[PDB]
């Protein structure tokens, strides 16, 4: 099987390895073995996408200089076949915004392990 | 000068300035034709329109301010309209034409398409026709010896001319208008 | 009939007077005395802080824009007059709306606003500016803000305004 | 009469004239969307 | 474009510089406005001041034309879609000052019906204090961008640049974990 | 049918204030049906006050109808006295300077309507000039509160501060060049051909027009009706001032501007007639119960509580202390009620429906912003005529967006 | 009715919306209502316009339309029972004597403890002619959120039964199209209801955040 590359972004480090916590190197037994591919920038976000080659890309959209549901509507506005996108809301009110930005699936901060996991297992099924 | 003011006002209009400045509109169109253009495809359009303004300022000169000829102050110094100071009178009849562009811009809004065609149909092209007529006119009764019969006829048209616009400004344009009919939401009492 | 074109003289008059602008940023031009500018943290005149870290003037700020966390004066350690001294003040300025609150608030004039206006940056954490950047800086005759009070002083005498260098 | 007609539906994903509002009730209000659109 | 295939040497330096000075300058904002930070930047390109000297008068009615993105003002909820279709219909490169903290982090309005700062939408490059900033602020943060554009890489120091802040923010704590001094 | 189009004039367009969404469908150039798109600038503000006290949701008012803070300020405040019953008890000199800042309020912000309108129809001085005025206007403005907009100077009960010592001769010097600068800005508008052709005629809307949609301001009284607030059910005693109320016979988009135009004059004659009777006193209640116990001073510091009102607090007056925390820390309590005040807010009538159940905070606080009724006229005004004449035509109605949302 | 509105029980001194950092001082309980039915003598013109309307709607018609009649700081409101605000909205606008012309909106406010009453629509109506005015109230349960629309009286409460609804979901029944006006229609919920949370996030400080308002201690 091919390891699953999830690129999860955040400029906050403990979003990061909370979302590294849900998901360990596998999520189930059934599924790939998961590497991930840590960004903290938008621009590094970007250009990752455009290289291609992930299966999920978990953005918080509480990332301070660049949101992460305005990453994901870039993304799907600019990327060709690009990868289920899941993110982070810092707030309950903001879940209007999560569909607007088209992620195939959204998680409210504090991110729940178990409420991440389940949503990744969807997006990657 | 009628000649003159019909083409100056045909001028502005051509070059899609304000007061016109119709095709653009900001303020109505966001960026009427040219949006959707960005980068030198706009700056080619803005490059032709400037280029366009500076062409009919310099057809201006050349038909109505003598071209390149110097102006009285400087008319009789010698020399003045040989050599490449007529380049320099030139620019300067040119500018004071870009000038009077700028001018309009600043303080005259943009009218609407319907009325510019309405000036340029009721207004300049009539005006420019009998302007024509008179100066043919004039022109052959001069060339026959008429002499004051021109010289009157041509005053007593500008004469009625300027009258007549001043009617389609002011009297064609009426001020008065009579009161709405009440309805059933109960109109309060006017003063 | 030449009332129609009053406009033009307008323009043209314009032309030859001098522009108004105000020549910022070389020349900057002169704020009202009043101005609400960035807040500021003073000191006595002996260099303790006036902030006693009573956090009215974050109770009172409507946007939740000024984070306070008072503590003990300590002898080894006083900064204010008093037990308390804020030891902890943040302003989160991407929050202020500079509605003034907080100084109107203040029982101590701890908190002022200055004419300084200049603020900006390229990073959201930047502007949340810590007791380090607000406090005002250390007068000719103020001495290091964790010293003991002036020699014959009581708290009173420092709200009461009985202080000296 | 008719007071201006309801704006057309705004959406998550679906801003544009040709999407009617919500009513009370779920159904798309006829009004919102001008005759014309699809 | 072919200025990002142009091979590291002072060449691609000096067109960075160049291309620098000449963006910095003729920085036209975009034609938008949602709140009384609207107000302040009309006042800004009002004669007591003057945007005009920093080649910014041309406010550009479509996104197309323009290069800059002044959000100035709140953004709601229901326009913040709005707000992200007008910055991708403007063409790279694109900078956005967020003025206000309305714009910038959601100022006093701290509830469902504000985004809460533009950065959840589009990318901010500098964040303005104020409700609203007075025009001297707005000069000062425009100035403060104009530094930035100049400075700001092409082809493959872009890419390296890119590389470099990568590295260096991976590593920033959150603001969550100063706790200077906090009892 | 099939030969219209159906266009956005959207939140992004130079004339729909950047959160207006005008959806027009236009045979040709023609306004057909003018749909009315709105809540692009929704703030949750009325939502938002109910979490903060009085004297506190003052700065949240005044960011609704942001071109006219003292008009949303001063509705607030005389809703919180009303329910406090305290009406009758500011000090003169507060509603004087009250309605002082009302007037040179809407002096700014005709200015900006005037300003945009041009704008919008192609008028590029205009804006300038405008701004030129207002600037002054401003200027004056941040030295009587620090703050060049979203003011929040008029608090429940009086004023934030009193005037500082230079405010009336600001003031008087405004009265001075006002008229003369306006001046300018009428010329290039007034009797201009392009303008009048451009808005005469243009967003026609009848009396009756104006009493079904429930519009007011200068819209209604370009249809002759002399209605304003300041005359009928008198507040902050305009009553006691002698001006006269500007109303136009015309209908229309030039109309409108005309009112607005004359009512900067009307407002600069009020303003003198203020100025003729301020006389020093206090500017807050005298109940301490209730005043504001804040008393900003300038010095080399800045602008901060007087060192006075610290020496009062912080060394001899335990009441006074008290008062002070309690009154910046809850504000006061507002006995239970309803009660619903009303302003002539440069656009109309803005009313403020206030409920209080008898805590620290506005239990509800809704603002009829006459913006908000006025663009129920785009309809009106904007179909049958040209998307030029829209443009015109939703100028005049002059709406400020903030208040429209809120 | 005829007995005070009680909008609220607030219970223990100082304002505290629970248990109370002091103990011993929240045994109070005292009843939040708002002013009740005013004594005949009306103030000012209120008793003209008061005896005007029960004249013009019958004795029988006035006393089921007119739920109650409140003057609080020199200011009429009239609790118009629901069902009947056509009619006598439609009094009001066309009786010359009347004449309120000017109707300048709806403001919804909710209740969430007045029982059977929750919600109710604050209609301003102001009449030019007669340079007066008076307020309309009209309750709705929370259960069935229905007022009669006032459209064909007064044009000018569209959108404002729009954004009343959409702020409190009042329905406003026979509106020509009650859509959200303010809210996106893919919105969940009522944002002005007091059950609507005020959805904020925390602010952010180098290490700690300040919840929203509506999260964090209060005294009313
Ligand atoms: C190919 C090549 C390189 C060739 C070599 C030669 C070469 C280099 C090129 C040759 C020359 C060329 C072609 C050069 C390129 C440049 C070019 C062609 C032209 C571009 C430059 C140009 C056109 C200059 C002049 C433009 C000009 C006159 C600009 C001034 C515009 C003005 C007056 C702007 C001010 C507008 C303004 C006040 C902005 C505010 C906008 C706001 C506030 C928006 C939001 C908003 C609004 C809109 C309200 O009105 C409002 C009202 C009330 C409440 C709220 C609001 C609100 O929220
Ligand atoms: S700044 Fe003033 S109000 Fe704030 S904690 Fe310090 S003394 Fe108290
Ligand atoms: S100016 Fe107002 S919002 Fe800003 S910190 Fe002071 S009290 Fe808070
Ligand atoms: S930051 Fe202040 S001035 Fe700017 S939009 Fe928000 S409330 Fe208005």
């Amino acid at each position: 099987s091919a390891p699953l590359r999830i690129l999860v972004y955040s400029d906050n480090p403990r979003t990061r390895e909370q979302v590294r916590l849900a998901l360990g190197k596998r999520i189930h037994p059934e599924l790939p073995e998961i590497e991930y591919v840590d960004v903290a920038t938008a621009p590094m976000a970007i250009s990752q996408m455009d290289a291609g080659g992930f299966d999920l890309a978990i953005l918080d959209g509480e990332a301070t200089p660049a949101g992460g549901m305005g990453v994901a509507k870039q993304v799907k506005d600019e990327i060709d076949d690009c990868p289920p996108i899941l993110v982070l809301t810092g707030r309950a009110d903001d879940a209007w915004l999560a569909k607007w930005s088209r992620a195939e699936a959204a998680v409210p901060h504090p991110i729940d392990p178990i409420r991440l996991s389940d949503a990744v297992v969807s997006l990657l099924r | 000068l009628p000649s003159f003011l019909v083409y100056v006002v045909s001028m502005v209009g051509e070059t899609n300035r304000a007061p016109f400045d119709l095709p653009e509109a900001e303020g109505e169109l966001v960026g009427g034709f040219h949006t959707e253009y960005s980068s030198l495809k706009f700056a080619m359009f803005m490059l032709a329109e400037y280029v366009n303004m500076t062409t009919v300022s310099a057809l201006a000169t050349t038909m109505f301010l003598g071209g390149w000829h110097a102006p009285f102050p400087f008319n009789l110094i010698d020399g003045a309209n040989s050599g490449w100071w007529p380049l320099l009178w030139f620019t300067a009849k040119v500018w004071t034409f870009m000038f009077l562009y700028f001018w309009l811009r600043a303080t005259l809004p943009r009218l609407r398409y319907d009325q510019f065609m309405a000036l340029g149909w009721k207004v300049l092209i009539p005006v420019s026709l009998l302007w024509i007529m008179v100066v043919a006119i004039t022109r052959s009764l001069r060339q026959h010896g008429e002499g004051t019969w021109a010289a009157w006829l041509l005053t007593a048209a500008v004469v009625v001319v300027v009258a007549l616009i001043w009617g389609l400004a002011t009297s064609l344009r009426r001020r008065t208008v009579q009161p709405p009919p009440p309805q059933s939401t109960g109109a309060y009492p006017v003063p | 009939f030449l009332d129609a074109l009053a406009g033009f003289a307008v323009t043209l008059g314009s032309m030859f007077k001098k522009p108004i602008t105000e020549g910022y940023p070389e020349k900057p031009g002169p704020v009202a005395p009043r101005y609400h500018g960035r807040h500021q943290l003073n000191r006595y005149p002996d260099g303790l802080e006036k902030c006693i870290g009573c956090e009215l003037c974050a109770w009172a700020c409507p946007a939740d824009a000024i984070y306070v966390e008072g503590a003990d004066n300590t002898a080894d350690e006083r900064y204010s007059p008093g037990e308390r001294y804020g030891r902890v003040y943040q302003i989160n300025y991407l929050r202020c709306i500079g509605c003034g609150l907080c100084i109107e608030a203040c029982p101590t004039r701890a908190l002022t606003m200055t004419t300084e206006y200049e603020m900006a940056d390229d990073n959201r954490a930047d502007l949340i500016w810590g007791k380090d950047k607000l406090l005002a800086p250390l007068q000719e005759g103020m001495q290091a803000p964790p010293h003991d009070m002036a020699p014959g002083k009581t708290d009173d005498d420092y709200y009461l305004g009985n202080v000296t260098p | 009469h008719p007071t201006p007609l309801p704006n057309p539906g705004v959406y998550a994903r679906h801003n544009s004239v040709d999407v009617p509002a919500r009513l009370p009730d779920g159904s798309e209000s006829p009004l919102s969307v001008s005759t014309i659109l699809p | 474009g072919l200025e990002e295939r142009l091979p590291g040497g002072i060449l691609l330096s000096t067109v960075e510089t160049v291309a620098g000075y000449v963006r910095k300058g003729s920085l036209w904002p975009a034609t938008f406005g949602l709140a009384c930070c609207a107000i302040e930047m009309m006042s800004t390109a009002g004669p007591r001041f003057d945007i005009a000297r920093f080649g910014m008068e041309r406010f550009s009615a479509t996104p197309r034309q323009a290069d800059l993105m002044i959000v100035a003002g709140r953004v709601s909820q229901k326009m913040a879609p709005v707000l992200r279709q007008i910055y991708d219909q403007m063409v790279e490169p694109k900078w956005v000052l967020a003025m206000g903290v309305c714009a910038s982090s959601g100022g006093m309005f701290n509830n469902y019906a504000v985004v809460q700062g533009v950065d959840h939408v589009v990318p901010v490059d500098i964040y303005l204090p104020g409700c609203p900033p007075r025009p001297e602020m707005l000069l000062h943060a425009i100035l403060k961008l104009h530094d930035k554009i100049q400075q700001m890489p092409l082809g493959v120091n872009r890419e390296e640049a890119i590389r470099e802040a990568e590295q260096a923010a991976l590593a920033v704590p959150p603001t969550i974990e100063l706790k200077g001094l906090l009892r | 049918a099939g030969e219209r189009i159906v266009v956005n004039m959207g939140p992004q367009h130079p004339s729909t204030h950047g959160v207006l969404r005008l959806i027009l469908e236009i045979e040709g150039e023609i306004i057909t049906e003018a749909r009315c798109g709105i809540g692009y600038l929704h703030t949750g503000i009325e939502k938002n006050l109910e979490y903060r006290n009085w004297t506190q949701g003052v700065t949240f008012v005044t960011r609704m109808d942001y071109l006219s803070p003292f008009f949303n300020e001063t509705a607030y405040c005389l809703g919180v006295e009303k329910l406090l019953g305290i009406t009758d008890d500011i000090p003169e000199r507060a509603s004087v300077i009250r309605v002082m800042l009302m007037e040179l309020n809407r002096i700014s912000s005709h200015l900006v309507a005037l300003a945009t309108g041009g704008m919008e129809l192609g008028a590029m001085s205009a804006m300038f000039y405008g701004f030129r005025e207002r600037e002054e206007i401003l200027r004056v403005f941040e030295s009587i509160t620090g703050l060049r907009m979203n003011h929040a100077y008029i608090r429940p009960g009086g004023l934030a501060a009193d005037l500082p010592d230079d405010a009336i001769t600001q003031v008087r010097r405004l009265v001075e060049i006002l008229p003369k600068r306006l001046k300018d800005l009428e010329d290039l508008l007034n009797e201009n051909y392009i303008w009048k052709a451009r808005t005469v005629g243009v967003g026609y809307l009848d009396l009756t027009g104006c009493m079904a949609l429930g519009i007011t301001g200068p819209i209604l009284r370009s249809t002759g009706l002399p209605h304003d607030l300041r005359k009928a059910q008198p507040y902050c005693g305009y009553e006691n001032y002698e001006f006269d109320v500007i109303t136009d016979d015309r209908c229309d988009s030039y109309g409108r501007y005309i009112i607005r135009v004359k009512e900067m004059h009307e407002s600069v004659k009020i303003v003198e007639q203020c100025l003729a009777r301020l006389k020093p006193g206090p500017v807050m209640i005298s109940d301490k119960k209730l005043a504001w116990p804040a008393d900003l001073k300038l010095g080399p510091d800045g602008l901060g509580n007087s060192p006075e009102h610290i020496a009062k607090i912080m060394g001899r007056s335990m009441e006074g202390l008290i008062h002070h925390f309690k009154l910046v820390t809850e504000g006061i309590r507002v006995p239970p009620g309803q009660v619903y005040v009303a302003v002539e807010s440069p656009r109309g009538e803005l009313g403020v429906h206030m409920v209080s159940d008898g805590g620290t905070r506005p239990y509800r606080v809704h603002y009829r912003d006459p913006s908000f009724t006025n663009l129920q006229a785009v309809a009106a005004t904007c179909e049958g005529g040209m998307v030029a004449d829209a443009i015109a035509a939703v100028a005049s109605i002059d709406p400020v967006m903030g208040g429209v949302d809120r | 009715g005829d007995e005070p509105e009680i909008i609220a029980v607030r219970r223990g001194m100082f304002g505290n919306r629970d248990t109370g950092d002091t103990s011993g001082y929240g045994r109070l309980v005292r009843p939040v209502a708002l002013p009740g039915s005013t004594p005949r003598p009306y103030g000012g013109y209120f008793d003209a316009v008061m005896d005007r309307l029960a004249e013009v709607l019958g004795e029988e018609r006035y006393a089921m339309s007119i739920e109650r009649v409140v003057v609080y700081r020199d200011q009429l409101t009239i609790e118009v029972s629901r069902v009947q605000l056509p009619a006598v909205a439609s009094v009001l606008r066309d009786d010359p004597d009347l004449r309120f012309e000017l109707c300048l909106g709806v403001s919804g406010v909710h209740y969430p403890e007045d029982t059977g009453r929750e919600l109710h629509a604050v209609y301003p109506l102001m009449s030019i002619t007669h340079n007066r005015r008076i307020q309309l109230e009209v309750a709705a349960p929370d259960a069935d959120p229905h007022i009669p629309s006032l459209y064909a009286v007064y044009p000018t409460t569209d959108w404002h039964e729009r954004e009343t609804y959409d702020f409190f979901g009042i329905i406003f029944d026979g509106h020509p199209s009650l859509t959200r006006i303010e809210m996106p229609d893919d919105w969940e919920g009522h944002p002005q209801r007091k059950d609507y949370p005020l959805g904020g996030i925390p602010v952010e400080y180098h290490g700690a955040q300040i919840p929203p308002p509506d999260q964090r201690r209060s005294y009313s």
